[PDB]
C-alpha cells in the first residue's frame, strides 16, 4: 500500500515543525 | 542524508527535512553560537511522537502481513530505532523547559531528529527493497520460461508459448516504466530503459526465430543447425539484457 508511505511523511512533517520552531 | 537518496518518493519527504537538521547543526551545535533560549517544545515533541506512534502501527501491520520475509527481519528494528529516538526529543523538551539554554539538551534534539529520520530512512529502504524483490521475482519469471524457448517444436506450442510470455513482457514492460521514473540517478534510469527497449524490440524476433525452427522442424529439408544457433543467440541475448535489469534494480550509494 501507499499507507506506510504516508504515516512516514507525516512522522517527517511532524518533525519538520518541531525544527521549524527552532527557527531551523 | 550526504548520499543522494535513492528515490523520488524518498528523497521528497526526507530532503526537507535533512536541510533543517543541517541548519540546526549549522545554528546551535558545531555553529555560530546557540545559548540564546529556546522556546518550549512540549506541543511539537508531543505532535511527533502521535506521528511516530502511527507509523509504528502501520509498519506492525505490515510485518504480520507480508510475504516477504527479509522484510519481516529488517523492518522490526526501525520500529525500535524511531521509538528510541523519539524518547530523546521527549527529554529534550523536558530539560529545554527546566533550562532554555541547556546544551546537552540541545545535543539531544539534533540527536533526537537524526534517530527519527535515519530509522525512517531505514523503514523506506527496506519497504523499497521489498518492492524490487517483487519485479526482480518477475523478471526471473521470464527468465525461467524464456529458457523454455529451447523446445516447442510445433505451432501449436509456439502459439501457447507466444500466449504465456506476452503479458509477461507487458508485465515485467509495466514495473520497471514506473520504476524507472522513480529513480534518482540519472544513468540508472537510462540502464533499465535501454535494457527494456533492446528487449521490446527482441520479442518480434524471438518469435519469427522460433516460427523459423518450427517450420524448418516441420520440413524433411532445410538446415535446422542456423535456426537453431539463431534461435538459442536471441534468447542468450534476451536473457543478458533482463539480468542487466535485474542487476541495475539493485544498484545504490
Amino acid at each position: 500500500k501507499k499507507e506506510l508511505i504516508e504515516s512516514a511523511r507525516k512522522v517527517s512533517e511532524k518533525v519538520s515543525h518541531v525544527l521549524a520552531a527552532l527557527q531551523a | 542524508m550526504m548520499p543522494v537518496f535513492h528515490t523520488r518518493t524518498i528523497e521528497s519527504i526526507l530532503e526537507p527535512v535533512a536541510q533543517q537538521i543541517s541548519h540546526l547543526v549549522i545554528m546551535h551545535e558545531e555553529g555560530e553560537v546557540d545559548g540564546k533560549a529556546i522556546p518550549d517544545l512540549t506541543a511539537p515533541v508531543s505532535a511527533v511522537q502521535a506521528a511516530v506512534s502511527n507509523l509504528v502501527r502501520v509498519g506492525k501491520e505490515t510485518v504480520q502481513t507480508t510475504e516477504d520475509q527479509i522484510l519481516k527481519r529488517d523492518m522490526p528494528p526501525a520500529f525500535i530505532k524511531v521509538e528510541n529516538a523519539c524518547t530523546k526529543l521527549v527529554r529534550a523538551a523536558q530539560m529545554l523547559q527546566a533550562d532554555p539554554y541547556s546544551v546537552p539538551a540541545r545535543d539531544y534534539l539534533i540527536d533526537g531528529s537524526r534517530g527519527i529520520l535515519s530509522g525512517t530512512s531505514d523503514l523506506l529502504l527496506t519497504f523499497d527493497e521489498a518492492e524490487v524483490r517483487k519485479i526482480i521475482r518477475v523478471c526471473k519469471g521470464i527468465l525461467e520460461y524464456l529458457t523454455v524457448a529451447e523446445v516447442v517444436e510445433t505451432m501449436e506450442d509456439l502459439v501457447t508459448y507466444t500466449k504465456n510470455l506476452g503479458p509477461g513482457m507487458t508485465k515485467m514492460a509495466k514495473m520497471i516504466d514506473e520504476r524507472q521514473q522513480e529513480l534518482t540517478h540519472q544513468e540508472h534510469r537510462v540502464m533499465l530503459v535501454n535494457s527494456m527497449n533492446t528487449v521490446k524490440e527482441l520479442l518480434p524476433v524471438l518469435i519469427s526465430a522460433m516460427k523459423i525452427f518450427v517450420t524448418t522442424k516441420n520440413t524433411k529439408s532445410q538446415g535446422i543447425e542456423e535456426a537453431l544457433k539463431n534461435r538459442n543467440f536471441t534468447v542468450e541475448k534476451m536473457s543478458a539484457e533482463i539480468n542487466e535489469i535485474i542487476r541495475v534494480l539493485q544498484l545504490t550509494s
